[PDB]
């Protein structure tokens, strides 16, 4: 009910786009066999809206006052399910992402040409390198303890 | 020191009351800086030190509470007690005038002289009788103010916390309703997280 | 016997220079001229290539740090 | 052989099936809970 | 020594000195020794008071569907009624805690520093080993020797791993894990992770 937001478990207008949605997909069904593979597509395709609809009317899901739903970003946890975990979440995964590759580079730095390697990838050491993820959020940690992640007046060259 | 094992930083090897070793936000680099902190620190414990106690003596004794004491601002024709004793020029303009010329004009003369020791520890026509008679003991009294002070700018962010979640209350009272029953009248019901 | 100037060899450089594009670079050096009458006598090769498409150039000893 | 290999290692073929992997993983997910827009779990 | 692989050779990180060494990093996080030293201290700490929970929940499941006492499950024990509101034994917790914790971390950044109890200066403590305290701490003068800290790492890990499906099983169930282990025995292919899926 934030600004006076109803959930549609217990709105009206969310009844109403379903109903009319359903009811454009039933009206097309009838237009061939009652057996068909496309109208029985259809018809599957009927109860999935169907059921999503259920879903949405399952989980707090606070609905404008048009019958759409309107997520609730303001940091309360009651809505969290919408930011805070999947936000939380692809921080884990942008994280992995970016330490993995980061460590790459770093290590593949020392050879000879490193460029013959960032185009060709050391797919053996990728492969050594890559499952790390699990690390990132610690390993990363002690760097900056240990002040091993910045440089201060190397710029150029290295 | 207050924490053991981590080391004494630079500029706080004792040489001074007070110092137990605390400085992390590492202010106390600059020589005039500090100067100006520990006199900024003496003055302020030693109004807290002075101004608890005008809180606590009134709030048990025959007095209100420490908020009403100053109602009398608030409405037009308030007149200030003395314990219940309203002085015939306890009113707001006479005291506001007193405030403004004895605090202004005094704090002036006092800090416009630098000694600089003497801004801290005034002494002077304050020291006639010599409490400052033993060295010693002259350090051990400054310690000790300087704890006592800490401990009463404890005591007012305590007030003013407290007052905050119990709107309109006592400090004793307070403490004699949750000594009155242990375990469920505390700062739990305030702060689960 | 007259002391050569410059680095001996593969020495480490830190340009000291502005206004070249190895600023704070670490090169090496590769051979100085011991003719005192050069003016930018030694010379550096860097594992990273400029605009122009070059990998070396000249400097005095004033404009270089021997670092190791 | 190893040709090939060092081939198949270069950053285009490796970076197709790699993107294919991912979009067929997405898709499937998408598949097994079809339109997905909260997080229903906690 | 007893490499979890009869194949591979150990990574210089684990060599052996240390108790429990089996060369399990596959990942070669602890690469470095002052993180291979912190991870040692997590993994003790973990272990200790995951042997302490598993005890905690297993033993009074069965002590009460033995009909000798009477206490909620766990997870059943938070809602009970009890001398003390919720609240009040949370903040005393956590004012002990952040007392003890904050001591063994001082230890944990200056080996023997914190020693005595700064109360009274007899008393006090004998040194210590990092992650092996010392007096105070082992009333019967057990000599901390090996086979005792390879034992209690052993115990602790598969502590660990026992709360874990502790806690995954009630998830998944909400149930006694000792009436999980009655189903099973009733029929283990009856009853398995397959079924209540
Ligand atoms: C950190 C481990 C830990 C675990 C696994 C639990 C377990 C639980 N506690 Mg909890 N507690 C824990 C820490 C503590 N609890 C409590 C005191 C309480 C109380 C008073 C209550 C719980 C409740 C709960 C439940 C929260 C509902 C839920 O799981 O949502 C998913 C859950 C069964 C609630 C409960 O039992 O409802 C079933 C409850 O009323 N706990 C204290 C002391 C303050 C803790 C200190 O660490
Ligand atoms: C001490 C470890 C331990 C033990 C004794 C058990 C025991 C049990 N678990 Mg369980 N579990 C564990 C850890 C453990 N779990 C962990 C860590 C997880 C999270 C991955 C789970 C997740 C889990 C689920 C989701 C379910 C069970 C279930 C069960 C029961 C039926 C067995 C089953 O379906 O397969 C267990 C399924 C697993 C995924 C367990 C994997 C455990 C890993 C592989 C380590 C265990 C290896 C160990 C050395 C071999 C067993 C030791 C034992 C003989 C002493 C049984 C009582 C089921 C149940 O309660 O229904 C009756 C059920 O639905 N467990
Ligand atoms: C200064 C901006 C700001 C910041 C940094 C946060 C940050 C946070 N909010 Mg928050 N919030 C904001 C504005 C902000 N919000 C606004 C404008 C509102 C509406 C008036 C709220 C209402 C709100 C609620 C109701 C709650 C949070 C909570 C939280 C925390 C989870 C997170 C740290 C939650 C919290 O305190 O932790 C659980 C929580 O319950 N926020
Ligand atoms: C893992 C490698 C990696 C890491 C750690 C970073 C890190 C960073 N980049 Mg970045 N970047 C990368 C690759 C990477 N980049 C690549 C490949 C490109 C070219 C497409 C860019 C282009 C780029 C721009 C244009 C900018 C940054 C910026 C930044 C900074 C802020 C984050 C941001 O805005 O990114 C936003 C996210 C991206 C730009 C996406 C790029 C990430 C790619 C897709 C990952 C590459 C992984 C690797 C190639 C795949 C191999 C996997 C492994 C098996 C080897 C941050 C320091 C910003 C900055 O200056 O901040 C101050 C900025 O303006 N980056
Ligand atoms: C106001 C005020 C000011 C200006 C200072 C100023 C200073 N404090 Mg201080 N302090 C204050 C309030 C203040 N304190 C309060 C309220 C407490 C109690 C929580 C403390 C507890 C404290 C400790 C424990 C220490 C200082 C120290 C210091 C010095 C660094 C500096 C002169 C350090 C010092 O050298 O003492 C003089 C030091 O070790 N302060
Ligand atoms: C109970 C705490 C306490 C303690 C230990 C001290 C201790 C001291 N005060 Mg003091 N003082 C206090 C509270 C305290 N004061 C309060 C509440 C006020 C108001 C003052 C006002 C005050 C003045 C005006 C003077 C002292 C002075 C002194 C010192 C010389 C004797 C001594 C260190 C004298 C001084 O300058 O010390 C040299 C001095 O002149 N104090
Ligand atoms: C100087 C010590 C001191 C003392 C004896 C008290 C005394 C009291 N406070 Mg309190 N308080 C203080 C400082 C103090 N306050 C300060 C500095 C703060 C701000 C951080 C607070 C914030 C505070 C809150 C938010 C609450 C109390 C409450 C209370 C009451 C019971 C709980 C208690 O003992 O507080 C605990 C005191 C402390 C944790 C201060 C630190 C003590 C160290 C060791 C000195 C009682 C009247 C509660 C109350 O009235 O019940 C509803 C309550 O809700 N106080
Ligand atoms: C918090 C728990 C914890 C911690 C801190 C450690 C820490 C450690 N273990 Mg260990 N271990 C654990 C749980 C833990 N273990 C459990 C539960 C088992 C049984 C499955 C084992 C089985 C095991 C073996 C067999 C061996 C170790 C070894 C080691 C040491 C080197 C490996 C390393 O760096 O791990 C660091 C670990 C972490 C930083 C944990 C990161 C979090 C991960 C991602 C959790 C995984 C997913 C999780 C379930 C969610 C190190 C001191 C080796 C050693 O040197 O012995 C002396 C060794 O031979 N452990
Ligand atoms: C499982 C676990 C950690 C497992 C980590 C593992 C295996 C890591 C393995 C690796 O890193 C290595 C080795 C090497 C890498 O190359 C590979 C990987 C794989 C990355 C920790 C669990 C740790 C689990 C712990 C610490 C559990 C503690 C439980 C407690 C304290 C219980 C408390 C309660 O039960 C009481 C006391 C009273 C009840 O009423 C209430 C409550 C509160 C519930
Ligand atoms: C009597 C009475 C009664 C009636 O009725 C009423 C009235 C009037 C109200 C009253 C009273 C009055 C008065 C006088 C008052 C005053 C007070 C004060 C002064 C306070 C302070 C107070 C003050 C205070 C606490 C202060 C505090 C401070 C602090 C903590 C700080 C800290 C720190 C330091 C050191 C440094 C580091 O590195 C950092 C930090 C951490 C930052």
């Amino acid at each position: 009910d934030i600004a006076g937001l109803t959930p549609c478990k217990e709105s009206k207008a969310f009844a109403k786009r379903e109903k009319q949605s359903v009811k454009k997909l039933n009206s097309s069904l009838k237009k061939y066999a009652p057996d068909s593979a496309p109208a029985l597509a259809i018809q599957a395709t009927i109860d999935k809206t169907k059921r999503r609809f259920e879903n949405y009317g399952k989980f707090g899901l606070l609905c404008g006052s048009d019958g759409l739903p309107h997520l609730i970003v303001s940091g309360d946890q009651r809505h969290w399910g919408e930011f805070i975990t999947p936000g939380v979440l692809f921080l884990y995964i942008a994280g992995w992402i970016g330490w993995v590759g980061r460590s790459y580079l770093i290590a593949v730095s020392g050879e000879k040409k490193p460029a013959m390697r960032e185009i060709i990838i050391d797919v053996e050491l990728a492969a050594r390198i890559i499952p790390r993820g699990f690390i990132w959020p610690v390993a990363a940690y002690r760097e900056l303890i240990n002040g091993d992640l910045v440089v201060d007046d190397a710029d150029i060259g290295y | 020191e207050w924490f053991p094992g981590q080391p004494r930083p630079a500029h706080l090897d004792g040489s001074s009351p007070g110092d137990f070793g605390f400085d992390p936000l590492g202010l106390a680099t600059v020589p005039e800086n500090f100067e100006r902190f520990k006199e900024s620190e003496i003055y302020h414990c030693r109004w807290a030190m002075l101004c608890v106690p005008g809180v606590l003596v009134p709030e048990a004794l025959g007095l209100g509470n420490w908020v009403k004491a100053q109602e009398w601002a608030a409405l037009p024709d308030g007149q200030a007690t003395y314990l219940g004793n309203p002085v015939p020029w306890g009113n707001l303009p006479t005291i506001l005038a007193i405030e403004f010329l004895a605090i202004a004009f005094a704090e002036q003369q006092r800090t416009m002289e630098k000694d600089p020791e003497k801004k801290k520890y005034p002494g002077g026509a304050f020291d006639p009788l010599g409490f400052s008679k033993d060295p010693a003991k002259f350090e051990e009294l400054k310690l000790k103010e300087i704890k006592n002070g800490r401990l009463a700018m404890l005591a007012f962010v305590g007030f003013c916390v407290q007052q905050s979640a119990y709107p309109g209350t006592g400090p004793l009272e307070n403490l004699a309703t949750h000594l009155a029953d242990p375990w469920h009248n505390n700062i739990g019901d305030i702060v689960i997280p | 016997k007259p002391p050569p100037r410059g680095p001996k060899r593969g020495t480490k450089v830190k340009i000291l220079r502005r206004e070249s594009y190895w600023y704070n670079g670490t090169g090496s050096v590769v051979t100085v001229d011991q003719d005192p009458n050069t003016r930018y006598p030694v010379v550096v090769r860097f594992a990273k290539v400029n605009y122009a498409g070059v990998s070396t150039n000249n400097y005095a000893l004033d404009e270089i740090k021997e670092v190791a | 052989m190893r040709d090939i290999k060092t081939y198949l290692s270069v950053a285009p073929v490796l970076s197709t099936l790699w993107f294919g992997a991912l979009a067929g993983l997405l898709i499937e997910i998408n598949r097994l809970f079809p339109d997905a827009l909260s997080f229903p779990f906690f | 020594k007893g490499s979890w692989l009869p194949g591979l050779q150990s990574p210089a990180y684990l060599d052996g000195s240390l108790a429990g060494d089996n060369g399990f990093d596959p990942l070669a996080l602890a690469e470095d020794p002052e993180d291979l030293r912190w991870f040692v201290q997590a993994e003790l700490v973990n272990g200790r008071w995951a042997m302490l929970g598993v005890a905690g929940m297993l033993i009074p499941e069965v002590l009460t569907k033995a009909g000798l006492l009477n206490a909620p499950e766990w997870y059943d024990a938070g809602k009970e009624t009890y001398f003390a509101s919720s609240s009040t034994l949370f903040v005393i917790e956590f004012i002990l805690f952040h007392y003890v914790e904050i001591r063994r971390w001082q230890d944990i950044k200056n080996p023997g520093s914190v020693n005595q109890d700064p109360i009274f200066k007899s008393y006090s403590l004998p040194p210590h080993e990092c992650g092996y305290p010392g007096s105070v701490f082992n009333p019967l003068n057990f000599a901390p020797t090996l086979e005792n800290k390879e034992k209690e790492l052993a115990n602790g890990r598969l502590a660990m791993l026992a709360f874990l499906g502790f806690l995954v099983q009630h998830n998944v169930t909400g149930k006694g894990p000792f009436e999980n282990l009655q189903q099973h025995l009733a029929d283990p292919w009856h009853n398995t992770i397959i079924q209540t899926i």
